[PDB]
Parts: structure tokens; sequence; C-alpha cells
RNA sequence: GAGAGG
DNA sequence: CGATCCTCTCGAT
């Protein structure tokens, strides 16, 4: 997790993936000033387990594609620091159920 | 009548598939048309009545249906095969692999 | 290939409007074109009437297949299936 | 119609779009095609050997075509071939031409960057026949070169030719070196090869679709069936344009076939190469870059196949998606006080046009029989008569159409008849309640007849309106229509989830007149009112009154036509079961116990009548309620009276004088504030204009006025009075119009504002100029009985136009939404696993509506738990069987004092207890305000209320119950509410939590003190309840098939046309200046990047937010200001010497400034005292701000803030003249004094926030909120003192960037629903979150556009049904796509059964 | 009389109350070209002919036009003309499908190219019925 | 094409 | 490249 403060050079960012299997994360520490998870608007999302997102898509007779999408530069997904394929679970409040889970697939 | 695209979309909502098949259909055009099983095109020589079909350049024979569609989508197919399109028709889900 | 066993069926135990709906016509179809008649007539005439008759006393044998999104598929017969609505 | 065919008979499943190879046309080809010229061929009665006809099909009507015979309406027509003397270019391929151009190298015939690039590895790693080839050309359009070799040296296939930088030039390609012009064939020669690895890479398909097959070599020549002929007068041609431009290209290619063998003039040769193909494109294309087209006897320009398919009144729209259909039938429309709801009435002359082929069957034998012998002239007739093989017999012509001996199995097309289903419409069809069926009544006269309480979902009236009627041609349509379309089907709607129909006009007017306490009823007519009801029981109820003569109530004749075990409770006002002004409403056994009869009781209303009968009784049943009580009200009203004369528009002479000086008074308010305006006194607020503080004052004064005026005149009118008794029964008229009438008309507005000056300086030339009056700038002082003067009449009139405007926008750009809306959610429908997807499968939803229940089965019910005290909570909740004083009474329970005491009971009952508060708290974490009524299906009330009168409980007697018999059984019911049903942990939890809020519901509703204290049930009526929960709750479930898609989009889309007003009523204060309605709608839909109100609302620290001064500091801290905001002047004087001014009065200043080498050239700028003070700015700020600017570059001075005038000087640390005049520039513009970018005005709201108090209640707890113009999420919401967790904007795509898509999506149905809810309109949660998830899933923002859902991964066909038809079209054969055919549009365009409702499943043995 | 209909006295309308005379003319010229080939106002009957309306020609006198005073409906034909093809080829108007009424004045004049042209004046009285609007 | 109707 | 629906009548090429 590299925490950098006003800019990040476009040479040093064509080195980020370089060292696998190894993962680099950036953050400006004006975007973490606020935690964004804390917001009214933002439900519990929940990094589900490679066996979970299997038994998930058996459950619902699914393909990857069929699954709604969360995008990898999306502030939740850099938050949980979700890799591409990894699914999310997205435990909300519902005027009509009370509790609703939806689930999102990394791009 | 027309019974445009809003009422269409009110027999959608209502999920009367056949009524909405019947207006389609039966009420305005319907149309028999002959296709190849092999390019799956309207080429099929419709030779009733003596019992011959045949799409030539196929050099099919048997291989041959009849499908019900509206003559205004016999007429767009035509026109799309106008354009050099080719809205091959085929009678089975087959994505084969 | 594909179909769900009896034993596994996930689906509704209970007929669908848009199943009873296509049910009856279906029957009243058959009806209206001489086909015989598994229940008694009580002055009845009319082919829709005669089908909701026999859907109410559970002789029309016929059989919904219900597909699921990938394709698999559930057989439920009229016979079994609860009318509430 | 057209013969047998031995031919098996299959559906499409699939279309596989692709490209015709020339060989595939010359071999699929007929013809020859060599001549331009038509048939006659030198005078000859024939065909010409060239253009059509030479084995294509016959234009004569003649049973010869080639052979094949089949004659015309069942020959289809046969392609021919046209060989092209020279390669030539597809209009709509050329971009793509161009494209393939700039990534293959010219010479080699190879892709540029295989497979070593580390950008190119990954662009050919993507799944894609278009999103990959998206990456392939952005990467490989910058190279130049075709590269020698490539780096680990590593040597490859790669030669040394430099790329040209290729441009479009009218409809040829020019190359840039460093010149010559591309070749059609030359461009081939590059195509022809490529590679079958390489081009299947860049979107291709080696079987359907080479890009080689782009440029045409072999023309596909269409038959005749394409391009027919037949005109007006025979004796001339009549040809068809595609016909005219076949001939138009031949003769360019006979033309340059002559050329090439004849004398080739070099570069005259290439001027009718450039016409060939000025001809080939512009034929399937016309309206491009370049020119349009030619006369050819004809209108000028020629069509073009491309224009053929265009939208709206082309191929796909006017043909395929709609169409104009036999058994249809139109005229103008009536009402009928005495026809059944679900009736229509037909006029004879249409019944007898309209027919239905019945089956001769021994069932109708007879009855077909007699209709033959009436024929098609009397009424129950036939018009034709079809036996075996098919032959019609002609009813009318027919010499045995009197002999006719019926045989079984034949078909008799018989005349509609009393009680067939039909379908009714009235256009626009913005909803499926637009489109119904009816049951025929066969009627004389000409127009149709509908039951007055129809009116409403057709949104028909009588003044001219016409409607449509569609009749259903087989047993399983009819069936459609009766059972799923039928009018008593569709009463409570799932729009808003409440009926759609209810008693309006002069039975809402009379019902309620009926209902007065003062009306009574004698013998005579209240016989004739019972005997008026059909489904009287013969029995004459006792009168209320037995005493000097029998006298029934009108409440008591009234509950004749409302049926039994009807219960109905309200409370209006001042409503006390003794109800002292006879308001609320009783009904108990369907017999009115208490409670005028009105719009709350009768019409549209969510827990109305007709909500409860339709879910009591049933559908049948509540249509008819309708007519029972039209038909008692009607007859009543008809020997009562019902009128409205001028006199109903007067008010008292002393009501008049009141009114009159209620004005006066207004205008001394607005000469006084003008005066005040006038004089310099008064101040703006922070955030706007002097100018624009007066206008919004003088405004509410003068509608303050309107309003008391009209409320003066309001009073003073009788309950006798005609205009207030319609307004009282809801059936016309509102407070506006007794006030405009009466009283005073008021102030008219165009865009907002009071009239604007349209002359110089006034408003007309009556007026003199600089005149802000009331009169001068539109207030209408006079009502319409008084009459307007003609400054009055002339300032209505603009007001007036301005609605007449937005009217007519209001339609066609809500109309286009609609289709957007419909066309983005078509195919999104339930399937058997309780999912909502789309056509490719994926998911929308996990559980339909998020809870996976109808919204027609739902209703607005009391959550009572979440609200009261927490003292009032555990009176109600709270069993202590171990307390003497808080246990249950032995007068409750059987078990009583056996239970006092106990022990092991109190463990349930504190598990009981324990659930419920949980409940409260989880209540109050999910609906924050503490709002307790929301739409649940099971109205437990209502059922509660049943067992109570079908057992006939006694609160007297103790209950037979147990606590383990209240406590279980409750718990029971829960693991009973199946909603899903898989045996496994993903489904078992989607259960637990889609039926989460019921429970909540059902626990506060099924506590054991409450049965027992408050509904006081027996063990009976308990288990009745609890199998009557059980059934309704699993009857509220959504049905697998339900097009939730469009009924979503007209759910949204019905509303927004009923949209009024696209300026907001919010003309008081003109800091509410958000963009609502329509505009905003689109706002929304097309995610405009750019939108007109960005707006921030900011909640403060929660401490800390009542603190005014807080607020204050945070606004000043946030709201950007420059130094342009604060300056009077700046200036540039030559004061030489630096410690010596030449400025008198800046001596002071050069005094200071010296403890605790530069310019003659002094900046001097002049600050503003009260600017300086509406921000929070001091001198010292604002010059330490300079000073931190230029450093060292510059030296500043400045003058004290206590310091009369306010005074900053500058200077700089040969040509230096003109740098400073250049800094001071960069001084105002670009210097942030304080605040944050792109914020430019801030405001402080007082906002009203609904708080637990201490004691448990919801308390109202102001709190201090700013609200922004602009938008800088990131940088405000890092604020200290907010309340980062708070923060909002309407501008849901930062909400998207900042907090992510799920904050987005809950940001943009906050929008939507804002939008609907301004308007004063409710639609469904489920309707809105379905648009809203859709938009949604892709994990951005995908607008409902040709940009947004258009471009998605679904069908061909389904997409070109939309907009872009023709390209969509040329995408889909160039990249080979498959169409799954599983939409609805695709299966609209193949005239097949859609699976849709009906067809969302398979019918079998 | 509910949202927006009104009830109107029958026997008001049988004194006249809202009545009201319509006029419909028709047109028709013999030819626009042809030196030699001039269609012609004839009562048409076979003469190979086969393209006749029908719609009976029956009230035509002798020079193709109906006389004023006869009683026309439906689709009779109101003026009869042939077109010269080398036998004829039907031109003949008939009444509007939907109408009816009595023929009112028959013109019979020449246009400046010296075209025989006729204007046929029909006329029906209408008395207002249930779906008519005011 | 224009004029109109809801 | 979009730009309400449907309905009517008229005149002119
Ligand atoms: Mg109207
Ligand atoms: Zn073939
Ligand atoms: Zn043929
Ligand atoms: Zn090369």
């Amino acid at each position: 997790i590299f925490v950098y403060q006003n800019n990040i050079t476009p040479s040093a960012m064509k080195l980020v993936p370089s060292i696998p299997p190894a993962t680099i994360e950036t953050f400006n520490e004006a975007a973490l000033v606020v935690n964004i998870t804390h917001h009214e608007l933002v439900p519990k999302h929940i990094r589900l387990s490679s066996d979970e997102k299997r038994e998930l898509l058996k459950r619902y007779r699914l393909k990857e594609s069929q699954l709604p999408r969360i995008q990898r530069a999306d502030p939740v997904a850099l938050y949980l620091g979700l890799k591409r394929g990894e699914v999310v679970k997205i435990i909300r409040k519902s005027e009509t159920s009370g509790r609703y889970a939806s689930y999102r697939i990394c791009m | 009548l027309r019974f445009g695209e809003m009422e269409r979309d009110c027999m959608i909502a209502h999920g009367a598939a056949s009524f909405l098949k019947e207006r389609l259909m039966e009420a305005s055009d319907a149309f028999r048309v002959h296709i190849c099983g092999i390019c799956g095109l309207m080429t099929v020589i419709a030779k009733l009545n003596h019992n011959q079909f045949e799409c030539k350049g196929c050099d099919n024979k048997i291989d041959i249906y009849q499908i019900h569609i509206p003559y205004a989508a016999k007429l767009l197919f035509q026109e799309l095969m106008a354009m050099n399109i080719t809205p091959r028709l085929y009678t089975d889900r087959s994505r084969d692999f | 290939e594909k179909a769900i066993p009896k034993d596994q069926r996930a689906t509704t135990p209970y007929m669908t409007k848009y199943e009873r709906a296509r049910i009856l016509g279906t029957r009243a179809l058959q009806i209206s074109m001489n086909a015989p008649v598994f229940v008694d007539l009580e002055g009845e005439t009319d082919p829709l009437r005669i089908a909701m008759k026999e859907l109410a006393e559970k002789k029309i044998p016929l059989v919904i297949r219900r597909y699921l999104p990938d394709g698999s598929f559930e057989d439920w017969s009229v016979e079994e299936l609860i009318v509430d609505l | 119609g057209q013969q047998y065919s031995s031919a098996p008979l299959r559906t499409v499943k699939e279309v596989q779009f692709g490209l015709f190879s020339p060989e595939e046309v010359r071999a699929i080809s007929v013809a020859k095609i060599r001549f331009p010229e038509t048939m006659d061929e030198t005078q000859t009665r024939a065909k010409i050997g060239g253009l059509n006809d030479p084995r294509l099909g016959s234009i004569d009507r003649n049973l010869k075509c080639q052979t094949c015979q089949e004659g015309m309406n069942e020959c289809p027509g046969h392609f021919g071939h046209i060989d092209l003397a020279k390669p030539v270019f597809h209009v709509g391929f050329i971009a793509k031409i161009k494209k393939v151009c700039e990534c293959v190298c010219m010479h080699c015939g190879k892709l540029l960057l295989d497979e070593h690039n580390e950008l190119m590895r990954q662009a050919l790693a993507i799944k894609d026949s278009k999103k990959r080839f998206a990456a392939i050309w952005t990467l490989c359009k910058t190279k130049m070169v075709c590269e020698t070799d490539v780096p680990s040296l590593v040597s490859r296939g790669g030669c040394g030719n430099t790329q040209p930088t290729i441009r479009k030039d009218g409809l040829k390609l020019v190359g840039s070196w460093k010149l010559r012009v591309l070749s059609t064939e030359e461009i081939l020669n590059i195509f022809k090869h490529i590679s079958v690895k390489d081009f299947t890479s860049l979107g291709f398909n080696e079987v359907f679709s080479r890009p080689e097959w782009m440029i045409l070599t072999c023309l596909p020549v269409p038959p005749p069936p394409v391009r027919p002929s037949i005109s007006f007068n025979e004796s001339q041609r009549g040809e068809d344009d595609l016909t005219f431009k076949l001939a138009d290209i031949l003769k360019a290619n006979i033309s340059l076939e002559t050329l090439e063998h004849n004398g080739a003039p070099h570069h005259a040769i290439e001027e009718a190469e450039s016409l060939l193909q000025f001809h080939v494109a512009t034929y399937m294309d016309n309206d491009i870059a370049g020119q349009p087209q030619a006369l050819q006897k004809s209108g000028r320009p020629v069509k073009s196949i491309r224009a053929r398919l265009k939208g709206k009144e082309g191929r796909i729209r006017g043909n395929l998606m709609g169409k104009r259909v036999d058994f249809s039938a139109r005229t103008v429309i009536s009402g009928d006080p005495n026809l059944e709801l679900d009736q229509v009435g037909v006029p004879k002359s249409i019944a007898k046009t309209l027919t239905y082929p019945e089956v001769v069957t021994p069932y109708n034998i007879d009855r077909l029989t007699q209709l033959v012998r009436n024929g098609p002239n009397e009424h129950p007739g036939a018009k034709y008569v079809i036996r075996d093989s098919g032959d019609r017999i002609d009813l009318r012509y027919s010499k045995r159409a009197g002999d006719i001996q019926l045989q079984y199995g034949w078909k008799v097309e018989r005349h509609i008849m009393d009680n067939d289903p039909v379908l009714f419409n009235r256009q626009p069809s913005l909803h499926k309640m637009s489109m119904m069926a009816h049951r025929v009544k066969v009627i004389p006269y000409s127009t149709f007849r509908l039951n007055l309480s129809v009116t409403s979902p057709y949104n028909a009236d009588f003044d001219g309106d016409e409607m449509n009627l569609h009749v259903p041609q087989s047993e399983e349509t009819r069936a459609e229509l009766s059972q799923l379309c039928a009018v008593p089907l569709q009463i409570v709607s799932p729009q808003s989830n409440k009926p759609c129909m209810g008693i309006v006009q002069d039975t809402l007017c009379g019902i309620r007149k009926l209902t007065l306490r003062d009306t009574f009823i004698e013998l005579d007519q209240v016989l004739n009112m019972l005997y008026w009801v059909p489904d009287w029981d013969g029995v004459i109820p006792t009168p209320a009154i037995i005493k000097p003569k029998p006298l029934w109530s009108g409440k008591q004749i009234l509950s004749v036509a409302i049926p039994n075990g009807i219960h109905l409770q309200r409370f209006d006002e001042g409503t006390t079961l003794l109800s002292p002004k006879d308001n609320g409403m009783l009904i108990i056994d369907g017999q009115i116990i208490f409670g005028v009869v009105e719009k709350k009781t009768v019409g549209s209303s969510n827990g109305g009548l007709i909500h409860v009968v339709t879910r009591e009784k049933g559908p049948q049943v509540c249509a008819k309620l309708f007519g029972n009580i039209q038909k008692v009200v009607n007859f009543w009203l008809l020997h009562n009276g019902f009128s409205t004369g001028i006199g109903d528009t007067i008010a008292d002479g002393p009501t008049m004088r009141e009114i009159t000086e209620t004005i006066a008074e207004a205008k001394k308010k607005v000469l006084d504030v003008t005066k005040e305006a006038q004089a310099n006194l008064l101040t703006a607020k922070h955030g706007m204009t002097l100018r624009e503080s007066f206008e919004d004052n003088v405004v509410r004064f003068l509608n303050e006025a309107r309003d008391k005026a009209g409320r003066l005149a309001e009073v003073n009118l009788k309950d006798l009075n005609n205009v207030k008794q319609m307004v009282m029964a809801g059936s016309k008229g509102s407070f506006i119009n007794i006030a405009q009438m009466s009283a005073c008309v008021g102030q008219q507005s165009v865009e907002g504002k009071r009239i604007a000056f349209g002359f110089v300086d006034r408003t007309l030339p009556h007026f003199s100029k600089d005149d802000y009056s009331p009169e001068s700038k539109g207030f209408v002082e006079n009502s319409y009985l008084r009459g307007l003067t003609p400054q009055e009449f002339f300032f209505h009139a603009m007001g007036g136009r301005e609605g007449l405007i937005d009217t007519a926008v209001k339609t066609a750009e809500t109309g286009y939404i609609q289709r957007r809306l419909v066309k983005a959610l078509e195919d999104i429908m339930v399937h058997y696993d309780n999912t909502t997807r789309n056509s490719l499968g994926n998911v929308i939803q996990f559980i339909y509506g998020e809870d996976g229940m109808d919204a027609a089965h739902i209703e607005k019910q009391s959550l009572d738990t979440i609200g009261g005290s927490d003292a009032a909570f555990e009176k109600r909740y709270r069993v202590d069987l171990l307390n003497t004083d808080h246990t249950l009474d032995p007068s409750l329970l059987e078990s009583g004092s056996e239970i006092l005491g106990d022990l092991k009971l109190q463990v349930l009952l504190d598990e009981e207890y324990k659930q419920l508060v949980k409940d409260r708290k989880f209540l109050r974490e999910v609906f924050v305000d503490g709002e307790a009524n929301w739409p649940l299906p099971v109205n437990i009330r209502r059922i509660i209320q049943n067992a109570q009168q079908t057992f006939h409980i006694d609160h007297t007697k103790p209950s037979d119950l147990t606590i383990k018999d209240i406590v279980l059984g409750v718990k029971d019911l829960q693991e009973n509410l199946l909603v899903l049903r898989g045996k496994n942990e993903i489904i078992q939890n989607a259960q637990r939590d889609a039926v989460t809020l019921f429970c909540c519901l059902l626990r506060s509703r099924l506590a054991t003190r409450r049965v027992l204290q408050e509904y006081r049930l027996t063990k009976q009526a308990f288990d009745w309840v609890l199998s009557n929960i059980e059934a309704q709750f699993l009857r509220s479930v959504v049905h697998p098939g339900e097009m939730v898609g469009v009924l979503a989009a007209q759910s949204i889309g019905e509303p927004a046309t009923q949209m009024t007003l696209n300026t907001f009523h919010f003309a008081g204060v003109a800091s509410k200046k958000v963009t609502s309605g329509v505009p905003r709608l689109k706002e929304i839909l097309n995610v405009a990047k750019n939108m007109k109100t960005p707006s921030l609302t900011v909640y403060l620290e929660p401490g800390h937010a009542a603190d005014q001064e807080q607020a204050k500091l945070i606004r000043s801290a946030i709201e950007h200001t420059t130094l342009k905001s604060v300056t009077i002047a700046s200036e540039i004087y030559y004061d030489p010497d630096p410690r010596s001014t030449v400025i008198p009065e800046d001596e002071e200043i050069i005094q200071l400034h010296f403890s605790l080498q530069q310019s003659p050239w002094l900046l001097r700028l002049e600050l503003d005292r009260a600017a300086m003070n509406d921000k929070d700015l001091t001198m010292g700020q604002v010059g330490e701000r300079i000073k931190q600017t230029f450093k060292n570059d510059l030296f500043v001075i400045w003058s004290e803030d206590n310091d009369e005038k306010l005074i900053i000087r500058c200077r700089v640390v040969a040509e230096e003249d003109h740098m400073l005049k250049k800094i001071e520039n960069t001084m105002l513009e670009n210097i942030t004094l304080r605040g944050v970018e792109n914020i430019e005005r801030v405001v402080m709201m007082k906002y009203d926030r609904k708080v637990p108090s201490p004691t448990g209640e919801y308390v109202k707890e102001p709190e201090w909120v700013l609200e922004t113009d602009g938008v800088n999420l990131s940088e405000v919401m890092t604020v200290p003192g907010i309340d980062p967790t708070r923060i909002y904007t309407n501008s849901f795509i930062d909400i998207m960037e900042v907090l992510g898509i799920e904050a987005g999506r809950a940001a943009l149905y906050k929008e939507v629903y804002n939008v609907i809810a301004s308007d004063g309109s409710y639609v469904n949660y489920r309707h809105m979150a379905l648009l809203v998830d859709v938009m949604t899933t892709q994990g951005g923002l995908t607008s409902v556009t040709r940009h947004g859902f258009n471009r998605s991964n679904t069908g061909a066909l389904m997409r070109c049904s939309f907009e872009e038809t023709v390209e969509i079209l040329f995408e889909a054969g160039a990249s080979a796509e498959l169409d799954d055919c599983r939409g609805v549009s695709e299966n609209v365009i193949l005239g097949q059964m859609a699976p849709i409702g009906t067809g969302a499943f398979d019918v079998m043995i | 009389n509910q949202e927006d209909s009104m009830i109107m006295n029958q026997s008001s309308i049988d004194r006249g109350l809202f009545r009201s005379l319509f006029f419909r003319s028709y047109m028709d010229q013999e030819k626009k070209y042809g030196m030699s080939i001039t269609e012609t106002f004839e009562k048409p009957q076979r003469t190979n002919t086969l393209r006749m309306k029908h719609g009976t020609y029956d009230k035509l006198d002798d020079d193709g036009l109906i006389a004023p005073g006869v009683r026309v409906s439906g689709e009779d034909v109101i003026i009869g003309k042939t077109t010269p093809i080398s036998s004829k080829r039907d031109a003949s108007t008939p009444l509007r499908s939907t109408e009816n009424g009595i023929v009112d004045q028959v013109l019979v004049t020449t246009n400046q190219d010296g075209l025989k042209f006729v204007k046929v004046r029909v006329r029906t009285t209408k008395i207002p019925q249930i779906g008519d609007k005011f």
C-alpha cells in the first residue's frame, strides 16, 4: 500500500505490476482523509472466497458475465483491493424487505 | 388500424404472447418461406405440387424447412441481402462446439 | 439432458396466471375442435367454460415445462399444480 | 392461405449475420443481368433478358415463373447477380475499410503489433469481435512503419514500408507519405490476403465475414417483389426508385466495360470509375458527405435501401414492431351509466363488419345454422362459411347462401356477439391499462359506449375522443384477453400499488349528497332504489326511523350496494367514534355506520372501498360494485338534481369588502418594500441580489394576498354552494378555482418571473418607465367574475400562452422518454427462480423488487414497533409474568392466574420481547426518519378485523389461548412464508432476507399482549388468521413470466407524461432554483455530464449542527472567494519614491511597514468593506494570501482593518509598465482567497429533522444545512466541521466517482424518485429500482440512449429496432454476429410466440 | 352527460335544431394528353373492358353522368369515363364508399384547353346524432 | 406536403 | 442521429 501525497509520475505507473505475484496499490492521501465506507449511501461489501463464488454461480446457474459488475478502479473495490474475477457481496438495507443481498464481479 | 409499438408494449406487459403473435401474423402479414438447411437463406426454389425444392450453390435438395414469418420480415431479409448482408435463419439453437 | 428430477424441483408448487391462461386456452382450442371432454358438462357449451371445469376437477392431461435461465427445465403436471389465484 | 408444403415446419432459433462472398452471390444467382432497360424490347409486349424477369418472378399475375411456377403471393422472388467491371466500396463499410487499413501493412499484408508488445498482448486477450478491434486500431494507428525486427534482437515477418496517413475524401481514400490516392482494386489485394488467425483477432469470421467481402465484386440483384411497379393510369410504366437506380448502375457498368475494351483516355476513364462508385453505394445509402440524388422522372432524390429501413415509418418500426391489422374498428366514444365496468358498447354496424371464426361443433351447430340463415345483414348473423379444402363461401353473394347444411370441422365466420372478449384501447398507450379486454354489448347508434369508471386508465373524455377495438380470432387468444387483460383484473394496479379506477363525476357528487346525515328517503323511492340493485336479496332493510313515518337514510340504502363482510375504518381530523362532523368512515359487514361518502372512500384511493372489496371479495365482485353504486346514486341524483350557476361564484358584500382591503394591504406592503429598496436600506441576504431579494418579497406578498383573499371567499360559501359541493365531494375543482373566480386571479408569471419589460423599461406603452408595481408587472387584482382590465387581460394571456407552449413540448419530449425507457427494459422479466433477468440471462435483481412480491398485492401498513416512546412500546408489548402489575389479567386468558408467577413461560415471553426490541432497533436503522407506514403484502389489520366478525368475538370473556399457542404459533407461521424454495444456504438466506421486513410487521402485530388485550382472539380465530396470512402471502408473490421491464418503463413513463409545468412551483424564494420535471428527468436518463443545477447539501458535525455560528464558518471555509469578488477598483500610479507617497490618503500606511531595489510603479487596489464582511475576510488574510503567491518577486503593503478605506499597495522587486498590468489579471482572476474551487455560492438553510428523543419518540430537531451552487464532493467532504457521512449531491455521477457504484445507484434512485415526488405523483419502489439497477449493473452509469443501453452485448435485431437501425445491422454482418432470438423484438420481427408470460414456458402432454 | 358528453332534446331536433346541409363536389376531365388518344364521358358496358367498378353504373344517363334529383349511396358510379387502350379501360368515379345523398347540381363545361370537364354536387342533410360535436 | 382531431 | 402516439381530410406530383 503506497500512500503518495501529491502525485505519481506516469513513468512510475509503468512499474506497478512488473513484480508479481505481489500487488502494489497507490492511494492519494487526500482520498483517504475520509473513509468512504462510513457514508450513509455506501452499503457493506464482503469479498467472498473463491469457493463462495463457486457456490454462488452453482446456486443461481450463472456465468461470470451474467453477474452484475464492479469496476477495478471503483472507490470501494480499491479500498477492499479487489482483483478481477473476485466477487463481492453487497448487503444493503431495503425499503421493501429490510435486507437485500446483491453481488458484483470485479472487472 | 395501426397496432403500433406502444400497443405492442402493452401486450408484452400483460404477457399476452399469443395475442401479440396473432396481431402481428394472422391479422396483418404472415408468409410461408422456404429455407435452406445449409446457408439458411430464402434461396430455396419453391417448386410446390411437383415436390421438388433444391438450393443451388449449396447443392442441397433434402435439408429444407418452411418458416412462418411476416411478409415485412421476408422483405427486410431480402433488402439486407440486396445490401450484401446474410441474415442466415437457422431452425436449431446448435452452437455446436 | 438437461432436466431436473421430480425430487429436486425448486419452482413454485403453484400454477402461474400465465400457465393457467395458456392451459385453459390450449384446452379450449381442443374442445372447440370436437376433441373428447374428460368431465360431465352440465348444460355447458362454451369450450372455455368446459376447460375451466376440466381444470377445476383436475382432468386436464397437460404438463408445463418450466425453463430455468441456464436451459434446464422442471416438468410439472396440471394435476399436481395448486390452483389458488 | 398458401399451398401445402411437404418441407417440415420449424421456427427460427438463431440469426447468423454475415457478408456475401461474390462467389456466393454468383452461386445463389438465377439471372445474368446485362441490360439496363426494363421489359420492352423494340415495342414487344414481354420482358428483356437483362433487367427484371430473366428467370426471377412475373409482374403480370402469371402462374409462370422460371419452372418454379407458383405465381405471385407464393413466389418469394429470386435473386439474380451483376458482374462489376472494376471493384467497388460499400457506403457503410467505408469507415471500417479505413480503420482496417490503419491496422494492416500495405504491400506486406499483415497485422502491425503481433505478439510481443506489452499492450497488444493485453489487447489481443480480450474476448470480443468489436471491443478487441477497438483497442487494436487505437494501438497501431499511431505507427508509421512496418518494423524490420523486434526487441528481446528478435527476427520475424516485417518488411520496410512506411504506412500512409489515410484520410477519407468524398467517397474515396487518400494516403500521406513522408501523396497518391488509394485504389479500390488496390485496397482489395491487401484485404484479399491478410491471415485467418490475425483477421479473426480484428473482429472477423473465416466462414461468415471477411474484410475482402466489405468490397463489392458481384452485387446481388433484388427480385421484383422488392421493387414492384403498377401506376394510376394503365398506359404508362411506373417503376420503383431501386429499379431506376439499378438501371443507373448498369449504364455506369456497361460504360466502364466499353471504355476498358476501347480507347482508354488514362485520366478520363477514372471519371466514369468514380461515377460507378457514386451509384453502387448511393443505391444502398443516399444522404451522406458528398451530394444528394437525381430526378429520374420521379420526386428527387432516390430513397435508397438505407432509407427503407430507417425508423418510424420504416421497415423496422412501421412494418415489424408495429403494423396495420385486420379485425380492428374505430369511433367516437360515449359514457354509459347503464353499462357494466367490464363492458363495451358496440355499434350494430361494427358488430356486423367484425367477425369471429367459430368451428362447427355439436355444442353450437344449431346456433351456427341459424346465424348462417340470418346472414350478413341481420345482426346475430354471419358472413362466410369455411369448409374443408379451405374454400370461403360468401354469404352475401352465394346462390346456396340460403341452402348450406353445416358439417363439423367447418368454420363459420360469425358476427361479433354479446359477451365476446375484445381488446379496447385509447392512444397514447402509456400503460397496460390503456389497452384492456371488455365484454361486447351490441347497441344501436354509432359510438362506443363505456362505463364512466373506466375513463381514468384510458385517460378518456367525451369531447370528441376515439377508441380502438381489436378482435381475438383464436380460442386461446380469447382466453388470454379474458384471463389476463380483463377490466376487473386491472382494478388494482402495480404502478402505484392501489386502484386505478374509482367513482367519478355525477356518481362521486351524488354519493356525497346522498350520504348526508340530513339525507332521508321515503318508501316509494327506497323500493325503486333497492330494485335498481341487481344483487339485491329482496329484503327491505328496517328503516333508520320508525316514528311519524318510516324514513330510511341515504347511508342505509347505499349500504345495499356494499357486499357483506366488508370492513372499513378511517378517521380524518376530528373523527371520534361519535364522528361529530360525520367525517372519517366506518363500515361494518357492508353497512355504513358513519362518514359522508366521498373521494377518500370511493375514489382511486389507497385503502378505500375499491382496494378492500377487490382484495376481500375479488375482481369480479368489485366490478359489480361499480355498477351497483352507479345505479343507486345515478337514480337518486336523477331525482334530486344538481346544477351550478353564476350565483355560485358570488360572495357577500362584506366578504368582497374584506377581499378588497386584503389586496390594498398587500399593495402597501409592496410599496413600503419598494420605497425601502429605493432608499438603499434593504440589505440583501448572502447568496442573493438586492433586486432578487426585492422580487422574492414582492411575489410572496402578492401570492399571500391571492391566498388570503381566496380563503376569505371559500369560507363565505355555504354548504348549498354548488362549487363548494363539488369541491367537498372531490368530483371537480380545488381552492384556486374558487379564489380565481370569486376573489382574485393573482400574479401572472412568464419564465418564473413577473411580467418582463418587453418595451424599454416598461411592460406596456400605457405605463411609465421603471414601474415595478403589481399592476405594472402582471398582478390580476380582479376575479373572473368581476372581469379583467385590458392590461390584466394581456398579461393573463402571456401567462396563459407559456402553458400551451410547454403542454406542446411536455408531450413530444415525454413521448421520446417513454420510448427509450420501454426499449431499455423491454426484455427484463421474472424467471422461474424469482430472479430478474434480461434476454442475455444477465441478473438485474436476485429477487424482484428485493422482496419477490407483485406490486398489485401490496399496501401501505404501519410498522408499530418503530414509533412511540420507549415507555409506550413497553406498555404495548411487555408481559412480565413475575410482576403483579405487569402480567396478563386473568380476564384475558383461561390460564391467567395459573401463569402469574411461572418462570419457564417467562423465558418464552423474554425471547418474544427481545426480538421486538431487536426489530425496533433494526427498523430505526432502515427508516431513519422513523416512518412506520410502508407498502407490504398481506393487510394484517383487515385479516384481524375479519376474524373478529367471522367468529363473533366477545370482548368480555377470557380467551382459550396459551402463551405457547401465540408465541410458537407466530414463530411457525414465519417458517411458512415462502418466496423461494431451494434447500441450499445461498437460497435459505435469500429467503430469510426477503421476508425480514414482513416478519417485523407480523411480530409487531401478533405479540402476546396485542393478541390478548387488543384483538382478544380465541384459538379458533387465531389459527384462522395464521392460515389466512400464509395463503395471502403466497398469493402476493410475483409470477415467473411477469414482464417487469415494460411494467417499470410504463409505470415511470406514464406519470412523466402527466408532469405539468417545466418551471417548479417554488416561486417564493429565488435560492430554490433546482432543475425539476421533464428537463431534469432528461438530465438523469441521458446521464448529462453538464447538468444545469449541480448542488452539494452539507450537513454539519453531529454535535454542533444547531450552532448557527459554526454553520457561517463552514460556509466561508467552503465558498470559493477570489480577489475579484472583494475589489472596487485597481490602479497603476507612478509613485517613484518608495518611502514617500504621491497619494495623500496612503501617507499613514507608509509611516508604518518598516519594522515589527523596488519599482517606481505602484499597483493599488481598493477593497469593499461590506464584501470583506460578507466573506470571512480581514486585510491581513487578503494581504498574506497575495504575499504567498509571488513571495519575493512582489512587495505587498496594506492598510489596517479599522483604517477607513481598504487599500493594498504592491510593487515589483527595463520594460516594467506591462508586467504590472499582467500581474493584476492573475491577482484578481487566478487567486483563491478562501473556499473550494467550483463551489460558487453557499447558502445557510434551516432543515427539519425527525430524530429520536431521550424518551423514545421521534422529535423535530431543526439543523443548519449548507446548500451549494457547483460541485467538488472529494474536496468539500474533507472539510472539518461537516458530517462526511451525510454529504449529498444531486450530481449522482460524482457520488459514483467518489463513493462507488452502489452509492451511485442509491443516489440515482433518490434522483429519479424526487422528479416523480416533486410532481406530487407516487410510483412503487420496484419500478424505479429496476430502472436504476439496469443503468447500474455494468459497474458504471449507462444512459437510456443510443450511446447507453443500445451499444450493449444484446441481439442485433433487438438493437436495430430502437435507433441507428442500418448501422447496427451493418456492423452485425461485418462482425458476423449471432442472434439468440431470446429477446421480445426478434420474436416480434419473426412473428413467433415470444418467451413472455404466456410463452415463457412450454406446454406438453 | 358526464366527462364532456351532452344530452340533446330529440323533439327539438325533430323541429330542426342544429340540422345542416352537406355538399360534396366530384370532379373529372377527358384526359391530360394524347393527339388521337382521348378519354370519354359515357356509360360503359362490355367492349372487353372488365376493369369496371360496379357499384351500379345503372344511375348514369348516356353522357356518363347522373341527373340531379337521383338518390345516390354506397359506391354508385356518379361519373362514367373510359381510357382508350390500344378496347375501353374503366376510369369511372364512384361516390365516397361511406357517403349517401341526392345529386344536387351537375355542371358540364370546358377547360381553357378545350377539355370536356365535369363537376357533380351531391347533397346530404345531417341531423344531430349521438357522437356529434357541439 | 399542408390543414385539422383527442 | 434523435426529435409522442394514433387518427382524419385536402391538393398536387
Ligand atoms: Mg379529450
Ligand atoms: Zn443453401
Ligand atoms: Zn418463383
Ligand atoms: Zn509490411
